[PDB]
């Protein structure tokens, strides 16, 4: 199966490392593709001939079990549109161990690994790690912070649409998590551009490769593809309080003398701070409990209701013509990820990802779980003490304050929220430019329903 | 024999 081959590969690089270093403290040279294949050639003869013991990170209940629900419940995947594939990684958040994984519905009728091998793009699970969570991480906005969600076009004079939508108006970052609206995510992108904000070197920590941050529809998932092994490393990162452990399935790699050639060694990354995290994990709990992209707590709930009460976070994304759907799922202690979608790229019905996969992977949660009980655990997110509050207007997302709205001051008040940031002094008083994003004739709008107080 | 094994030693394949 899979699993002898995404095993036995890690392995085999690992061993690459390991003797680019022995058989040669290698130079410069290893970026030749001659060396490359010598260890490798060498790696692979080593594990064959060196009688290893190489100890990965499946445990085999759990995994049996995964291999047994995609066997048994695959079939809720299947909309008329073919036999739809799907990949699945079940991840330790406090190590990066991979637990267990589904590389797609039949090994035999289908040999692509579809949890390690296949790229395809994230969609909205892009958002709350490129934008919101960047932003949130820089100062420039916090739980309650109102973006623009009206009606404005790219670069190149095309609209940026959601489903048959040309947008609204004025919302706060929970409902455009929520409904996991287009322009927000934008908007948030575009300020962290303008702003110089080194996205790439957050994206880059967490392992992600992308060629080209210059586009507009990154946060979107435009001009990104990526392994569901990887993207799950993401998600990870953000449920283990924003520190990124580096994903893996080999933990160590023994001689047949007793020597260790390879062993993990825990190297926490703090990518995004504690305050940060763990407000995104407020968030990401209400994008499932909202129900509006997905039907996972309600499937899960009919199933097994204790399972149903433990603290699931996560988000949904959908690719723009429903080639791509995904789930991704965590609890404190660990974060499954869920990709479906046809190798050769056919559409699934519009209902793919909001019913079959969510369904599809609540019956999987529940039989990780048969396998393993403990496992998902009781433990809640909760803030972190380092989270600022500031009480703020719901209109503006900001403290209330006096502002000019076409002359004339205004005092700004109403109904308050407690916002929660990740910057030492929170949200600021608000001003006339109150959101992210926003055209002058947004404003006026938005400006007009205010004054309206 | 070079083996690769589940976390609890049991082993998944022999090379
Ligand atoms: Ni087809």
């Amino acid at each position: 199966d899979y699993l002898y081959f995404t095993t036995l590969a890690e392995a085999q690089e690992r061993m690459y490392d390991y003797l680019a270093q022995r058989d040669n403290v290698s130079a410069k040279e290893l970026k030749n593709e001659a060396t490359q294949k010598f260890y490798r050639d060498l790696a692979a003869k080593e594990i064959e001939n060196g009688g290893y013991k190489i100890t990965t990170t499946i445990d085999q209940k759990i995994h049996s079990a995964m291999q047994s629900a995609v066997a048994d419940y695959g079939y809720l995947l299947d909309d008329g549109t073919g036999r739809v594939e799907v990949g699945n990684v079940l991840m330790d958040n406090q190590t990066g161990a991979i637990l267990g994984f589904v590389g797609g519905r039949n090994y035999q009728e289908n040999q692509n690994n579809h949890a390690f091998d296949t790229k395809r793009s994230p969609a909205s699970t892009t958002k709350p790690l490129l934008a919101y969570g960047i932003a949130i991480d820089q100062g420039l906005m916090g739980s309650e912070t109102i973006l623009s969600n009206y009606p404005t076009n790219f670069a190149n004079g095309n609209p940026i649409m959601y489903a048959n939508s040309k947008g609204t108006g004025m919302m706060t970052l929970g409902e455009a998590l929520n409904y996991s609206w287009n322009i927000p995510a934008y908007w948030t992108y575009r300020m962290l551009r303008e702003n110089g904000v080194d996205v790439k070197g957050y994206m880059e920590k967490m392992g992600y490769e992308i060629p080209e941050y210059g586009i507009e529809s990154l946060p979107m998932g435009g001009g990104i593809e990526v392994t569901v092994a990887q993207h799950t490393n993401g998600y990870q990162t953000l449920a283990n309080n924003g520190v990124y452990h580096q994903k893996h399935v080999i933990s160590k790699i023994e001689a047949a003398d007793g020597r260790v050639v390879y062993e993990y060694q825990d190297k926490p990354v703090q990518v995004y701070s504690k305050a940060t995290a763990t407000i995104m994990q407020g968030l990401l709990r209400e994008v499932l409990s909202s129900r509006v992209t997905t039907t996972f707590k309600s499937n899960l709930t009919s199933l097994n209701p204790t399972l149903a009460n433990a603290d699931w976070i996560g988000k949904t994304g959908t690719t723009n013509q429903d080639e791509n759907m995904w789930l991704m799922l965590s609890t404190p202690r660990l974060t499954l990820g869920g990709w479906i979608g046809h190798d050769d790229n056919h559409s699934l019905s519009r209902r793919a990802g909001y019913s079959n996969n969510s369904n599809y992977m609540a019956h999987l949660v529940n039989a990780i779980q048969q396998a393993s009980p403990s496992i998902w655990g009781n433990e809640r997110f909760a803030l972190d003490p380092s989270v600022v509050k500031s009480e703020v207007l719901k209109s503006t997302g900001q403290k209330p304050g006096k502002v000019s709205v076409e002359g004339k001051e205004v005092e700004v008040t109403g109904s308050t929220v407690t916002s929660y940031w990740a910057n030492k002094s929170g949200a600021p008083a608000t001003s006339y430019r109150f959101a992210i994003g926003g055209s002058d004739a947004d404003y006026q709008n938005a400006w007009s329903s205010i004054v309206g107080s | 024999i070079s083996e690769i094994t589940y976390s609890d030693g049991t082993v998944i394949a022999s090379i």
